[PDB]
């Protein structure tokens, strides 16, 4: 309660053959559904045409998503990667949930 | 102040000749230098091999910086090449005062 959970790195490492990009941020979670799981359709969504649709399902969780390379890469890392190196590739990830707060 | 690096023992003067061959001598003493000498010149390659220390930039910049680059527009020739006559040229100046630091 009055002690942190962890600290806040959010820079980029250059060991020559492969770069660590780390990147912290803070985010706001609601709750979804008011905790429902609700069966939607393109019917529920206003129906449409049969190109567009659709059956599947809410569900009252959030997710993280962190797939997108501007997460990661600052515009400057980017390109002192993009102007000095032939290819890359991730190798090892390492996500990290911390300071949590529920506010009521 | 012309640039460079100002050294109080810079890399010392390679001074080369060729040693000279004196034609056929009179076939009777005088006291004179000879002034008659085979013409020759001398060829060869020449190799030098520098070592440079360099001091990697560790910019901690958010937005991108400044970069050297060949413009990308299409061209009759391209830059720092040979001609079609087998001509090297270099098209313009190239300082080193690209990346940007604090003061």
């Amino acid at each position: 309660v009055g002690n942190s959970s962890g600290n806040w790195h959010c820079d980029s490492t250059w060991m020559g053959d492969r770069v660590i990009t780390t990147s912290t941020r803070t985010w706001a979670l609601p709750t979804y559904n008011n905790h429902l799981y609700k069966q939607i359709s393109n019917s529920t969504s206003g129906g449409s045409s049969n190109d567009n649709a659709y059956f599947g399902y809410s569900t009252p969780w959030g997710y993280f998503d962190f797939n997108r390379f501007h997460c990661h890469f600052s515009p400057r890392d980017w390109q002192r990667l993009i102007n000095n190196n032939w290819g890359f590739r991730p190798k090892r990830l390492s996500f990290k949930l911390f300071n949590i707060q529920v506010k009521e | 102040l012309m640039g460079g690096f100002g050294l109080k023992h810079p890399p010392p003067q390679i001074l080369i000749k060729n040693t000279p061959v004196p034609a056929d001598p009179p076939t009777t003493f005088n006291q004179s230098k000879l002034n008659s000498f085979i013409t020759q010149y001398s060829t060869g390659q020449v190799s030098v091999e520098i070592e440079w220390e360099l001091q990697k930039e560790n910019s901690k910049r958010w937005n991108p910086e400044i970069q050297y680059t060949s413009n990308y527009y299409k061209s009759t020739s391209v830059d720092f090449a040979v001609n079609t006559e087998g001509v090297y040229s270099e098209p313009r100046p190239i300082g080193t005062r690209y990346l940007t630091r604090n003061l």
